[PDB]
């Protein structure tokens, strides 16, 4: 994280790949902050649907409406996990 | 299945517990007797060879043999007496005669061994009483190479003895010379040896039963090796790993590693949670022991983990233990008289191979070189038990089954039954009805069977030692020397054929119908046809190839004299092998099938045996082979409870189809505990020998020749038709080889629906459907036919569900549920689980796999209880199905239990029902039916149904408009809350009840208020009609297009004009 924050603003893009290393290290908030500085919303959506938090995921979905199936599909299963089939 | 033939050679004296010695490699055994004191030397099988009395030079006093030991390589015995003398028993060696290799049979070797032991000599070691100080020789022990001897007396002396093997004119004699005189603290209980190299050195340990374990080496000093704080009970030593185990009388075990100077270092210390404790080596590094209790304990030295090997039978107490490392067998002896043999495949890796019931207090269990079990029981009883296979035979009319050491049950399918007790033991049985013949090694006795009077008339015996023999209708075939002779029952020599010594000696002889198979000791096989006068041999001897040493133990021949089934054993110890060998002599082809893949070991293999004067048997029936191996629903079980009471290692009767293309596994059948053995195959009926109802296996009379139909012969109980039977045989053969089209062709000529259900089962197991439709249509089962048709219609892209439906129709439930697990269809699986009367399984499957069909499970249970008229559970299960707004009120109204519902709704049933919202709304509607408007309003308020409350309040006289407006505005505020939350996350939801309010204004001229509440309610159609009133037309717009109703916009466009 210290190196990733030492990488300048124009070099935040490689931090996207660096954010991948945060998932393999189980560093969730570090991945979140790296991605929001990257402005990568697909992977943020993936992290949010993996952690089960939906408010931030739906705010991100409203930011980029094209990724709806990236949230609805994990949610539709999750609703089926809590017996909300209606 | 196996049985222990018992030999009990009595002696005038009394047997000793621990004075039984068995040679490791040569089949020898010796044991001591007292009053009159002597020693009995016998072979492994139990026949007495010789007896040796008091040592030479005795002056009229008989001396008790106190210690015995066998030479590890020489056939030499050392006996320490009770008067201080020491004797060596030596017989002249058989190999010193330098005779030929014609000793290929056990009986001839036994005879030459006996005649050699007759001229044996007992030599006295000079001055033994001087070295033992006139004390009884307590113990003795040879070295590993047999060159050094250690003797221990009761006067606390240990003497070293040197063995000198001097040659003579005719034999080799032995002299024992004393060397040392070592003092001990106590008389030594046990003397053990340590080898220098794992595989001539002096390294012995002496345990005197006290608190001393004294080592001794070539230094001639009795330096202790390991001494513990308690008196020692016993020592157990492993020579290969040099691992010592010391066990005390207080259930304490310690493990030491013996060094070069015989010093031990503790590495495993353990405690165990009248019979003295016994401990033997179960396996290299694995120690088994028992403390006289019902459980064995197995300790792994490599890991240190101790496990308990459980005995299912209570009240059993272990008395002695022994092990055979060659085959991995423990022989547990009990005080009751139960011998349990355990065979290896740490406690989970062992299993109980067999159980035997001698029935007496077993003092000690010893094991000879060949695997025989010597038993000291009853204080003065010696019993040698030899494991032999169950010698059973079947000719076509009656079956002769051996059940004990000598008892044979001869029973026919016509009801005739009789018992045979041979004068000696029983080793071979041959039956060719009514001829019966028994072979007990030395002689063969042949009798008849008198079926009318159930009598057995003895014809005569032949004094032959041949292991191979077979009695026929015309005569008896027996081996004598290198030749075989076929005679009559009255000893009239019909024929004989001779073989050279290079061609071996026949060991296996099998006859059936008019065919004979002879197998020698060197895998030489000959097939022949017997006749009324001669024995026409069909071809010369043929070698066979098997892809330690393989020796064929058994051979069976089919009724054509064309294919032979072969059982082989491995190693000189005759370890059973898990392979069946099929040889086709006409095509000269060798195939085999391995039973190790099925985790099964076979016992016997049998060909189909056609009945006499029955020549309508096809070759498909001849090629069939059978072999024996061993490794909510309340009104359901009572149908088969009669069979379950008829019930009062697993058995596997497995049948193959011997094909020239190889061995094809036809069918498999488990048996039950009362079906002891399979005596033969008589198509289409198995011939399992079984015990009767509520009987005892050890009883001689309690045996019946049971006949169970083949699993491929369901529904054919007449057993009369021939064409149907052979066509079913062809169908089964073509189903096993996968040629389902030929199976269809064969069953096409069969009018029996049993063949059609067999073909339907084959279609289930092979994924065929259009043929299965014909199968269902031929058996007049329209239920399964329409089920399959509807399955095809509903699931045109899935054959698995259709196969499962067909299997369910064919009463195959487990196969269907496994298939539906494979086919992902969990909903249909839940429906099937419900349909078989197992609601618990349906509940588990719904809550585990598919958590969306639990409401149907609850509803089906509620309907089940409603039909059962157990309404107390029906109501609660209708509530659990979340259908309490339609069904529980229905189940109250239909049963006229309306007063209880009134009492329940006035505010186990009172704890749940009064607060349920749906029940309150239902009661509000019901009271509105009864014109009880105020009660309906109260219950609607209690149930929070704004629409109904607003409707009733606006419909009353006078209209309670204020509370209706309050509720309408509250719902508008809730809708605006929802819309504001939606916008903050970034035309609210209309409120239907407001419609009613507008209607009131529509009846009061309040046009603006009516339009406002119509628009808030979402009443576009009424919005148009109230906009038409004064003059406004723009309000007509922005209303129709919100509804996306094309007709509204069309009509407004027309009306604007």
């Amino acid at each position: 994280m210290k190196m990733c924050r030492s990488l300048p603003t124009s070099e935040v893009t490689l931090i996207t790949e660096c954010a991948n290393f945060f998932r393999k290290h189980n560093a969730i908030p570090f991945a979140i902050e790296a991605y929001e500085k990257v402005q990568d919303h697909q992977a943020l959506i993936g992290i949010y649907v993996a952690k089960g938090d939906w408010r931030n995921a739906f705010t991100i979905l409203e930011k980029t409406p094209t990724l709806a199936r990236e949230v609805y599909v994990p949610w539709a299963t999750w609703l089926a996990d809590n017996d909300k089939f209606d | 299945m196996s049985l222990f033939v018992v030999n009990a050679p009595g002696h005038e004296g009394q047997l000793k517990e621990q004075l039984i010695v068995a040679h490791k490699r040569r089949p020898l055994l010796a044991t001591a007797w007292v009053n009159p004191p002597s020693v009995l030397i016998t072979n492994s099988e139990g026949e007495v060879l010789t007896q040796v009395a008091d040592p030479p030079g005795s002056t009229g006093r008989t001396h008790q043999p106190t210690a015995l030991t066998w030479h590890p390589n020489e056939e030499l015995l050392v006996i320490g007496w009770s008067n201080g003398e020491m004797s060596l028993w030596s017989m002249p060696s058989v190999s010193s005669l330098a005779l030929g290799e014609d000793y290929t049979t056990a009986a001839a070797r036994s005879a030459v061994q006996l005649i050699a032991a007759k001229a044996a000599t007992q030599s006295s070691a000079e001055g033994a009483t001087r070295e033992h100080a006139s004390g009884a020789v307590v113990a003795s022990e040879w070295s590993t190479r047999g060159l050094y001897l250690v003797s221990a007396s009761q006067q606390r002396h240990v003497v070293m003895w040197m063995l000198e093997k001097i040659p003579a004119e005719t034999s080799v004699t032995f002299k024992l010379k004393p060397l040392w005189s070592v003092q001990s603290r106590e008389p030594v209980a046990r003397i053990i040896h340590v080898p220098s190299k794992a595989s001539d050195d002096i390294s012995f340990l002496l345990a005197d039963g006290g608190t001393s374990v004294t080592a001794i080496n070539e230094d001639q000093q009795l330096f202790p090796c390991v001494t513990q704080q308690e008196q020692i009970a016993s020592v157990l030593y492993d020579a290969a790993t040099r691992t010592l185990v010391t066990l005390t009388t207080t259930s304490m075990i310690e493990v030491y590693a013996v060094g070069e100077d015989i010093k031990g270092t503790s590495t495993l210390r353990r405690k165990l949670s009248r019979i003295a404790m016994s401990m033997v080596w179960a396996s290299p590094g694995v120690v088994a022991f028992g403390s006289g209790d019902d459980r064995l304990r197995i300790l792994d030295l490599s890991s240190g983990s101790l496990d308990v090997l459980l005995l299912p039978q209570p009240d059993l107490h272990v008395s002695s233990l022994a092990t055979f490392a060659a085959k991995g067998t423990m022989i547990v002896g009990t005080v009751e008289g139960f011998l349990v043999v355990f065979q290896h495949h740490e406690a989970s890796q062992w299993e109980a191979m067999t159980v035997h019931q001698v029935g007496k207090c077993v003092d000690r269990v010893v094991l000879t070189a060949l695997g025989d079990v010597a038993l000291c029981c009853g204080g003065s009883e010696l019993q040698v038990l030899h494991e032999i296979i169950r010698k059973r035979a079947w000719d076509g009319v009656a079956a002769a089954t051996q059940i004990s050491s000598d008892m044979v049950v001869i029973e026919s399918i016509t009801g005739c039954q009789c018992l045979l007790q041979n004068k000696g033991n029983v080793h071979g049985v041959s039956i060719a009805f009514p001829n019966i013949a028994l072979w007990n090694g030395s002689q063969i006795d042949f009798y008849m069977i008198d079926e009318a009077t159930s009598e057995i008339t003895f014809i005569n015996f032949v004094l032959t030692t041949s292991p191979a023999f077979a009695i026929h209708r015309e005569g008896l075939i027996y081996v004598k020397g290198n030749r075989i002779v076929f005679e009559t029952m009255q000893l009239a020599p019909i024929a004989q054929m001779t073989f050279t010594e290079s061609e071996g000696v026949p060991v296996i002889m099998d006859i059936m119908n008019d065919y004979l198979v002879v197998v020698s000791s060197k895998n030489y096989l000959r097939l022949a046809r017997i006749s009324t006068r001669d024995l026409q041999q069909l071809g010369p001897a043929r070698p066979l190839t098997f892809p330690l040493e393989v020796s064929v133990s058994g051979a069976r021949v089919n009724a054509q004299g064309r294919r032979v089934a072969l059982m082989s054993t491995l190693g000189p110890l005759a370890l059973p092998d898990t392979r069946i060998w099929v040889y086709d002599s006409d095509t000269d082809k060798m195939s085999f099938f391995d039973f190790g893949s099925r985790n099964e070991i076979p016992n016997s293999v049998y060909w189909n045996t056609p009945e006499p004067n029955t020549t309508t048997v096809g070759e498909f029936e001849y090629i069939l082979l059978a072999c024996e191996t061993y490794q909510e629903n309340y009104a359901e079980k009572k149908a088969e409870l009669e069979d379950a009471r008829r019930e009062s290692r697993p058995h596997n009767i497995v049948t193959f189809f011997a094909t020239h293309d190889g061995l094809v596994l036809q069918n498999f059948a488990p048996l039950r505990r009362y079906q002891i053995c399979l005596v033969g195959l008589t198509i289409p009926d198995f011939l399992l020998a079984s015990v009767k109802i509520n009987g005892d296996p050890n009883n001689a009379e309690d045996y019946v020749i049971e006949q169970k139909r083949l699993r491929d012969f369901e529904g054919l109980k007449s057993d009369k038709d021939v064409a149907v039977r052979e066509a079913l045989m062809k169908f089964s053969y073509y189903a096993t080889i996968g040629n389902m089209d030929e199976a269809y062709r064969c069953v096409k000529s069969i009018k029996n629906p049993a063949a059609w259900q067999g073909l339907a089962r084959l279609c289930v197991t092979s994924g065929r459907l259009d043929v299965a439709a014909v199968c269902l249509a031929t058996m007049e089962d329209c239920v399964a036919a329409r089920a399959l048709r509807e399955a095809k219609e509903d699931y045109p892209d899935d054959q698995d569900v259709q196969l499962a439906t067909l299997a369910l129709g064919l009463s195959m439930t487990e196969e269907a549920v496994e298939l539906l697990r494979k086919s992902k269809r969990y909903d249909l699986l839940t429906d099937v689980y419900m349909a078989c009367g197992k609601f618990e399984h349906a509940q588990r499957h719904s809550e585990r796999f598919d958590r969306a069909r639990i409401r149907p499970v609850a509803y089906k249970y509620a309907q089940f209880m409603e039909s059962l008229q157990n309404m107390d559970a029906a109501i609660m299960w209708y509530y659990n199905a979340k259908c309490a707004s339609t069904d529980v009120p229905r189940i109250f109204f239909q049963t006229n239990r309306m007063h209880e519902l009134r009492q329940l709704m006035m505010i186990t049933f009172a704890t749940i029902f009064p607060q349920n919202r749906e029940l309150l709304l239902w009661w509000a509607q019901h009271s509105e039916r009864r014109h009880n408007v105020q009660e309906a309003l109260r219950f609607y308020n209690a149930g929070e149904d704004v629409y109904n409350i607003v409707r009733i309040l606006c419909s009353l006289t006078p209209p309670k408009l204020d509370s209706a407006l309050q509720l309408v505005n509250k719902e508008m505020d809730k809708a605006k809350m929802r819309f504001q939350q939606q916008q903050a996350f970034a035309e609210p939801d209309p409120v239907g009840s407001a419609y009613f309010v507008a209607q009131l204004y529509e009846r009061q001229g309040d046009d603006q208020l009516a339009l406002q509440y119509y628009q808030a309610a979402g009443a576009y159609r009424s919005g148009v009609r109230v906009a038409w009133k004064m003059e406004q037309y723009g309000v007509v717009a922005n209303l129709a297009m919100k509804s996306s109703d094309e007709r509204l916009m069309l009509e407004t466009a027309m009306a604007l004009e």
